[PDB]
């Protein structure tokens, strides 16, 4: 049954069709696609009536009261008559507040706040949000539950209210024991860790909370509720207890297949978030394929030492005999190791910094100028044969980064931004020497306050250059084309083009396209449209998000639907321009790339999963221009 | 798991640790225990660890 | 860095009204019960009040109080100094 | 109405007279299917009734038009002009045609001048039929309250307050003049009988019998208006309770149960009502027994059951008027003058039968 | 009958494995939830839990025992058994454990199981079941005292040497005599000496020097 | 330039596959999203359930993308069904999926539809086997990217399937074996094989599964070798 009218009877100088905004249930649906609980429930019915009344006190009227709220029911049981039978008074000022009461001469602290200007008009919420205030100066000197009570004194005859505080605070209250249980399978070390609230020290009941939260954002839990719960003594002390019920942390996923022609797929991965039950976070994953083989063991350890510095790193291999579409086929045997330490400076902002060490041993690689630099710098051979490219390769880096998150929601921002800023520079021991930067940010702000209508800006700028005489690796280059970046194109089809020198194909098989390449049967200059990445990169993103497609009110906060307008470049700040008749240079900026389309982001049981429809205006510079694009797991 | 075959769980009841009170100089008392973990003693006896019949 | 709160919280004034001639019982009153005791041989009751804020270091307000065996005078020894 | 049984068979008769449809007149803009307590009243062979919108348009009885078209709006710009949601029902008496509406005003408007009007407001919103007798025009309110409203300027008025659950089912038992008693149904399913003078005799009988959670006065309220033959009042509850109480007593009753929203009408020798699962049946008056039963209309809204030309007159959801026999309950004739159903009260009075519509079109039928 | 799947109940019990009694004990319980055979076979199910390594089913079981019939001629065997099934619970028995056995974990199971053991003992010092109960209280305390050094342990590396101290002395008045109270002793010399007052960390520095480990 | 010949046959198993997994008591509901896969095709979709009188009745709608990489072939397409399973035992299928696909061997994007229905009976031998005897005819439009051809593939065949369950386990084992022809194919891969299907999934608890697979389409033109797979799934 759904909704017919909310009728507010009684107002003095106010509408209806405001208030029913404000309501969780309305009785009509005056947009498209926009239908939330229409389903009558007892209580969000409740609810309304609570809203109605702050709201009323928030103007000023201080003898809002609510009489009776009539549920009729129509006798065809196919609607729901609201009728809230509603008095008023006069608007009422706040002159000044006393506080009486215990502050324990903490007065000039109490009383220098709920402080109101003479002539402002009565706020019920301003009553609240001061009476906090109170609690918050009060929890700090360790009476952690003081009695704030407020009730007006009502002056009729200038019109006017004062307020009345009953701050009545308590004897300090200390923790004896902070007592882990339901702990089946982590250590205590791990719910500790998480913790603001430390034993033996006065109590904060927003401490306690402040605890309560972090072992939330662990996430290696289930449900975690507090209890306060006094020890037989005193009322002065006090065992704050965590019942947890554990999760299923860990999971070893294995899957085989043969498949045809003789072909095998193995991918596993192995993952314990709670690993050895020290809530540290380990695994080991990879795939073996004939066409890519990639293996990774992580090590991660987060709060590692007093301060929460991390200890994290991976031991990895990348392998394999080609590059598939929109990039170069070579073949790479490569492996390394990383150790990152990580710095929490604020709750919002952290700071990283590792060393990362990777071998490259490469082969088999075609023509293209982003090489051609690469093992010019060396002083080993640029040649028209792939196998006369072949080179091995120690690259040790510092690596840096920082992180600002503020995200509100998470899995579906509406408020909140997140600054993700990833960047490397060389150190000695090394055999290449290399500078870059890059950074990523997304700002989502909300442009009403049902969530539903959302701008979110993004962005991504890299710079990235040769050190000393050495050039920028061809392998630690910039892309762009996809999802996150400038979707509509291609994945990686963005930035410089494999301009061909005349490739002599040592195993030319039957048609084996290398472009344009002596063994082909050309013997000329020409771009491709596989891109090699530049060193450089920029995307800019304006997405405005529509409200969901559905009537249903099961997909509202689930699913997202957004319209965007993508532009982007990437370009090589070094560069051989003079290499193709009618080569588009990228030594400097090349001509931005754009595209706009509508997009459906929908959370699902197999990660985010995220489709997109969108046109490039035109194929800038030889770019692939997709109709449609889908990817997996790309985030919010 | 991989348990025994006489008790389920790994039994490391055997390895257990020799208790032995704690001694101080006179001037420094031993705090009283408090609650029940003192260790009673046995008058009876009987067969121990996996020698023992646990059947009902 | 998280903040180390730790230690009984004692005010200054409420510190001063300790005076020798207070019973025990008294004395966990007006301060609430102390969480913290020599467990070695008579009691006394150590108000510690340590703050590190984690950008500052230590403010250590011990404030030892023995009762001895008796339990009806304070032997005031106040040590406001950090560690 | 029934979400179990929907769509139930369809009565056949073939017609033995083939009734008049005549001016579809669209009063107001409409009720839509927002249930509402409406109806046309006529005097001097002029109906005057209205719609939802807030819009009165009169009509004649023989050829709608003439119509004095009274936007009220009074009272309803509190920050922005509203209609004032017309619910109370039309009723013409001393020239001054009393209509209810959901912003708690009971309008009263003037025959000869539509614009010369007053506004008295109720406590709690309009919704039962402003019958106005002994110089005092009687609302029952949705709060539950019953507020007299003096015939001219509406100075004079007194406050009774009656229980109500304030959970309860809806449509609205209105005041009915019986030897200057205002019977009136519960909102709690307590009958009580007001003497019309200043708010005197306040007692109420409960006729409810209903037990059950959510159903004890929650789904077995009186929706119907009591009607007063031989002295002897009978209201109907929802939930069956066939109350009849003399009116020289009350407290004395005696039961036979079937049920009703919408109210009957006692007309003759039986008892009209449209059953608990929508069956027209006519009983005896004194008796309980069944005279004859109807269960073929078996489940659409059904309207009140009006005694027109011989003929008794209920009206579905589909827009099909039904001439139901009184003498072995079996139908004459069916016709749909409109596509769209009734909702609203027919009016059997003037030798007329005036029936309004959804879209808000008011019928005169001959037959 | 109910005879027969009693007699291939014992032939699955004794020749069989403790993994295949179940079907037989819980055939048996299909005809009668308590009634006739009462708990009878309820208690041999028990026995056929706990062997099976599903350990909560068997705590229940012996829960249904206990009220159903006060008391037994086997409650020996009850306040034993109710031990043992607590106990596999603290190791690694189970889905989800990770081979740790490293007393971090729940202070509760171990409690319940020193619980039980302990009235065992002082219940009925002249059963069998006594001195092998007395050998894993005496592990079981190991464990609880290893609970409190953990702790203690922790907060010398978050600094808060208040729930150090309150920790240490929690351990002396509980476990006066385990090893892992000695090994927590320099401890509590370190975080007396970082408060104001180095008096009681050498105080409790004469303690290490008596005897100790 | 079998390709896209090969995506389309993969494309028209994973069409009714869907509601298969569902009457073979793996189906999810809501928000299901299933991966199928060098292939790799990724289907969510929405449905829910009705219980009427005659008739349960079901309707869905459902979004896809499919991808195979050697050259590549790609599509997007949105599809929607019916299904119902009625109190006889009778139960018919009927999906349909509006199909856009881009190709790159140059570029190419073409339009496409196929809509296609099977029908069968849960005939139960036992309650926890049963025996489904289906047929099934698929019939599309595919514009030549190649001589414009519509195809019209079908299929009979009869699927037999057991599961054995216990307290908390359940393994439900599947094959079916089916007889697939090609009516109509102007203009690539033929059908005219046979395909031996055998299939297990699992569950034992919660959160621990051990799907398997072994799908061979031999006995016939451009046989399709053993596709073979296992999927493990543990926690702790």
């Amino acid at each position: 049954a759904e909704i017919q009218q909310i009728n507010i009877v009684g107002n003095h100088a106010f509408t209806t069709d405001e208030l029913i905004s404000h309501f969780q249930l309305r009785d009509e649906v005056p947009w498209w696609n926009v239908v939330g609980d229409r389903k009558y429930q007892k209580q969000k019915l409740a609810g309304d009536l609570e809203t109605l009344r702050s709201y009323y006190l928030d103007r000023g009227y201080a003898r809002f009261n609510i009489d009776s709220t009539q549920v009729s029911l129509t006798p065809d049981k196919k609607g729901i008559y609201v009728t809230v039978n509603i008095t008023e008074g006069d608007q009422y000022k706040l002159s000044g507040v006393e506080v009486s009461g215990n502050l324990a001469g903490h007065s000039a602290e109490i009383e220098q706040l709920t402080k109101i200007e003479p002539g402002e008009l009565y706020n019920g919420t301003k009553v609240t949000k001061m009476e906090d205030d109170i609690k918050k100066l009060l929890g700090r000197y360790g009476y952690a539950y003081p009695r704030v009570q407020s009730m007006p004194e009502i002056n009729d005859a200038d019109k006017t209210v004062k307020l009345r505080v009953n701050v009545d605070a308590g004897n300090r209250f200390y923790v004896r024991k902070i007592r882990f249980e339901g702990n089946d399978t982590s250590k205590d070390a791990v719910l500790r860790r998480e913790m603001r609230q430390m034993e033996g020290a006065w109590l904060g009941s927003d401490l306690v909370d402040q605890g309560k939260e972090r072992l939330n954002r662990l996430g290696f839990f289930e449900t975690v509720d507090t209890d306060t719960q006094r020890v037989p003594g005193s009322p002065d002390q006090v065992d704050v207890v965590y019942k947890v019920k554990e999760r299923n942390t860990g999971s070893f996923n294995f899957g085989i297949c043969y498949g045809t022609e003789s072909g095998v797929s193995f991918q596993a991965g192995v993952q314990q978030d709670n690993w050895l039950g020290t809530g540290y976070a380990v695994g080991i994953n990879g795939t073996k394929n004939d066409y890519q083989t990639y293996a990774e063991l992580s090590v991660t350890n987060p709060y590692f030492t007093v301060d929460g510095v991390s200890l994290g790193g991976r031991l990895f291999y990348n392998d394999f005999q080609a590059d598939d579409a929109d990039l170069s086929d070579y073949t790479n045997k490569s492996y390394g190791t990383d150790v990152t330490l990580g710095f929490p400076i604020n709750e919002y902002n952290s700071l990283r910094a590792g060393l990362g060490y990777v071998h490259n041993s490469l082969s088999n690689m075609q023509p293209q100028v982003a090489m051609w630099r690469y093992l010019y710098s060396m002083g080993e051979h640029p040649s028209t044969s792939d196998q006369d490219n072949s080179f091995k390769t120690d690259d040790f880096t510092f690596n840096y980064g920082w992180t600002y998150n503020k995200l509100d929601r998470g899995y579906f921002p509406t408020d909140g931004s997140r600054v993700n800023l990833t960047g490397k520079v060389t150190i000695p021991g090394s055999d290449n020497e290399y500078y870059k930067v890059t950074l990523d940010t997304a700002t989502y702000v909300p442009i009403d306050d049902d969530h539903k209508w959302v701008v979110l800006g993004r962005t991504r700028w890299g710079y990235g250059d040769g050190l000393g005489g050495k050039e920028m690796p061809f392998y630690e280059n910039f892309y762009a084309g996809g999802s996150s970046t400038v979707r509509g194109f291609q994945s990686n089809t963005i930035g410089p083009k494999a301009v061909y020198f005349p490739h002599q194909a040592s195993n030319y098989d039957p048609d084996y396209d290398y472009e344009c390449a002596t063994q082909d049967g050309a013997k000329d200059l020409c771009k491709s449209d596989d891109a090699v990445g530049g060193n450089a990169m920029a995307v800019a993103s304006l997405e405005f998000i529509t409200p969901t497609p559905f009537i249903s009110d099961k997909y509202a906060n689930s699913v997202r639907t957004s319209f965007f307008w993508d532009m982007g470049t990437v370009w090589d700040t070094n560069w051989d321009s003079s290499q193709y008749s009618g080569y588009p240079d990228y030594s400097d900026p090349s001509n931005i790339r754009m595209s706009a389309g509508i997009a459906l982001q929908w959370m699902s049981p197999l990660g985010p999963l995220v489709f997109s429809y969108a046109q490039p205006f035109k194929k800038y510079d030889g770019d692939k221009a997709e109709q449609f694009q889908f990817n997996i797991g790309k985030t919010w | 798991s991989r348990y025994k075959r006489q008790v389920s769980g790994d039994e490391a009841y055997l390895e257990a640790a020799p208790l032995a009170e704690l001694h101080a100089p006179a001037g420094m008392i031993l705090p009283v225990t408090s609650g029940d973990y003192a260790i009673p003693v046995t008058n009876g006896s009987g067969a121990v660890g996996k020698a023992l019949d646990i059947r009902p | 860095r998280p903040d180390i709160n730790q230690g009984n919280y004692l005010t200054a004034n409420d510190v001063s009204k300790i005076r020798v001639g207070m019973t025990q019982q008294q004395v966990a009153y007006a301060l609430g019960t102390p969480l913290m005791s020599d467990p070695f041989g008579t009691n006394t009751w150590f108000y510690v009040f340590r703050q590190q804020p984690g950008h500052e270091g230590v403010t250590q307000q011990t404030l030892t109080l023995t009762f001895n065996s008796s339990g009806v005078l304070t032997n005031i020894d106040n040590k406001p100094a950090l560690s | 109405e029934e979400d179990v049984v929907k769509m139930s068979p369809l009565p056949t008769v073939e017609n033995q007279f083939t009734p008049t449809t005549a001016w579809s007149t669209s009063v107001g803009s409409g009720i839509g299917n927002f249930y509402s307590n409406l109806h046309p009243a006529l005097a001097d062979n002029v109906v005057y009734a209205a719609d939802r919108a807030g819009l009165v348009k009169a009509l004649n009885a023989d050829d709608g038009k003439e119509i004095w078209s009274v936007s009220l709006a009074e009272k309803d710009g509190w920050f922005s002009k509203e209609p004032a949601l017309l619910s109370g029902g039309v009723t013409v008496s001393g020239g001054h045609v009393y209509i209810g509406s959901e912003k708690a005003q009971v309008y009263a408007l003037n025959t000869s001048d539509g614009t010369v009007a007053w506004q008295t407001k109720v406590a709690g919103e309009a919704l039962s039929r402003p019958v106005v007798s002994d110089g005092l025009v009687l609302i029952h309110t949705s709060n539950g309250q019953l507020q007299a409203l003096n015939e001219a300027d509406g100075a004079v008025k007194w406050t009774v307050n009656l229980d109500m659950p304030s959970l309860s089912l809806r449509g609205e038992s209105a005041p009915t003049t019986a030897f200057g008693a205002a019977v009136v149904g519960g909102d709690n399913g307590r009958v009580s009988a007001v003497l019309m003078e200043q708010g005197q005799m306040i007692w109420q009988q409960r006729i409810s019998q209903a037990t059950g959670s959510t159903e004890i006065d929650r789904l077995s309220d009186v929706d119907t208006t009591p009607v007063v033959v031989n002295g002897v009042v009978f209201a109907l509850a929802y939930n069956g309770n066939l109350t009849a109480l003399d009116l020289r007593s009350g407290q004395i009753m005696w039961k036979r149960e079937l049920g009703s929203v919408n109210d009957f009408i006692v007309d003759g020798n039986r008892i009209y009502l449209v059953d608990q699962n929508d069956r027209v049946m006519a009983l005896t008056i004194d008796g309980g027994v069944t005279l004859w039963t109807q269960s073929d209309l078996l489940h659409r809204l059904l309207t009140s059951p009006v005694l027109y030309n011989g003929n008794l007159v209920v009206g579905d959801s589909e827009g099909y008027l039904h001439w139901i026999n009184v003498e072995d309950g079996r139908f004459v004739a069916q016709q749909k003058v409109d596509s769209s159903g009734f909702q609203t009260e027919p009016v059997a009075a003037d030798g007329k039968l005036l029936i309004q519509a959804k879209d808000g079109t008011v019928y005169s039928i001959t037959r | 009958p109910p005879n027969e799947i009693y007699a291939t109940a014992q032939q699955k019990l004794q020749d069989g494995n403790w993994r295949q009694a179940i079907t037989q004990l819980e055939a048996l319980d299909n005809r009668y939830p308590f009634g006739p055979y009462s708990q009878q076979v309820q208690l041999d199910l028990i026995y056929a839990y706990y062997k099976n390594a599903d350990l909560p089913l068997a705590q229940a079981a012996i829960d249904r025992f206990i009220r159903l019939n006060p008391t037994h001629p086997n409650i020996d065997y009850v306040m034993y058994m109710r031990g043992l099934t607590n106990m596999a619970l603290d190791d690694s028995a189970l889905q989800g454990f990770f081979g740790v056995d490293r007393s971090d974990r729940d202070p509760q199971h171990a409690r319940a199981a020193f619980s039980d053991f302990s009235k065992l003992v002082r219940g009925y010092p002249n059963s069998q079941y006594t001195t092998d109960a007395t050998k894993r209280l005496v592990f079981l305390k190991d464990r609880l005292a290893k609970y409190e050094y953990s702790v203690a342990e922790y907060y010398t590396e978050r600094g808060a040497w208040v729930a150090v101290v309150n920790r240490v002395e929690g351990m002396l008045r509980d476990y006066p005599d385990t090893q892992a109270t000695r090994d927590a002793l320099p401890l509590m010399e370190n975080a007396y000496r970082q408060m104001q007052m180095n008096a009681q960390a050498e105080k409790v520095a004469k303690i290490i020097a008596a005897n100790s480990s | 330039f079998s390709v896209d010949y090969k995506a389309f046959l993969n494309e028209v198993n994973n069409l009714n596959k869907r509601m298969g997994d569902l009457r073979d008591i793996n189906g999810e509901a809501g928000a299901w999203a299933r991966i199928m896969s060098n292939y790799t095709h990724v289907q969510v979709g929405v449905d829910k359930k009705h219980e009427l009188d005659g008739l349960d009745l079901f309707t869905g709608f459902t979004v896809t993308h499919t991808d195979s990489s050697a050259g590549k072939t790609k599509s997007v397409g949105a599809g929607l069904y019916a299904s119902a399973m009625f109190d006889s035992g009778a139960y018919i299928d009927l999906i349909g999926k509006y199909v856009h696909h881009d190709n790159e061997y140059r570029d190419y994007s073409t339009h496409s539809w196929y809509a296609g229905a099977e029908a069968g009976y849960r005939y139960h031998v036992t309650e926890d086997a049963w025996i489904e005897p289906q047929a099934e005819l698929v019939y599309g439009s595919v514009s030549g990217k190649d001589k414009d051809y519509n195809p019209l593939i079908g299929r009979t065949g009869v699927d037999v399937g057991k599961s054995f369950s216990g307290k908390d386990w359940k393994v439900t084992a599947r094959a079916g074996l089916g007889y697939q022809f090609d009516l109509l194919a102007n203009g690539g891969e033929k059908d005219s094989r046979m395909l031996m299907s055998v299939g297990l999934n699992a569950e034992i608890r919660d959160n621990v599964r051990f799907g398997l697979e072994f799908e061979k389409s031999a006995f016939g033109k451009y046989n399709v070798d053993n596709a073979v797979c296992a999927n493990f799934r543990y926690s702790f």
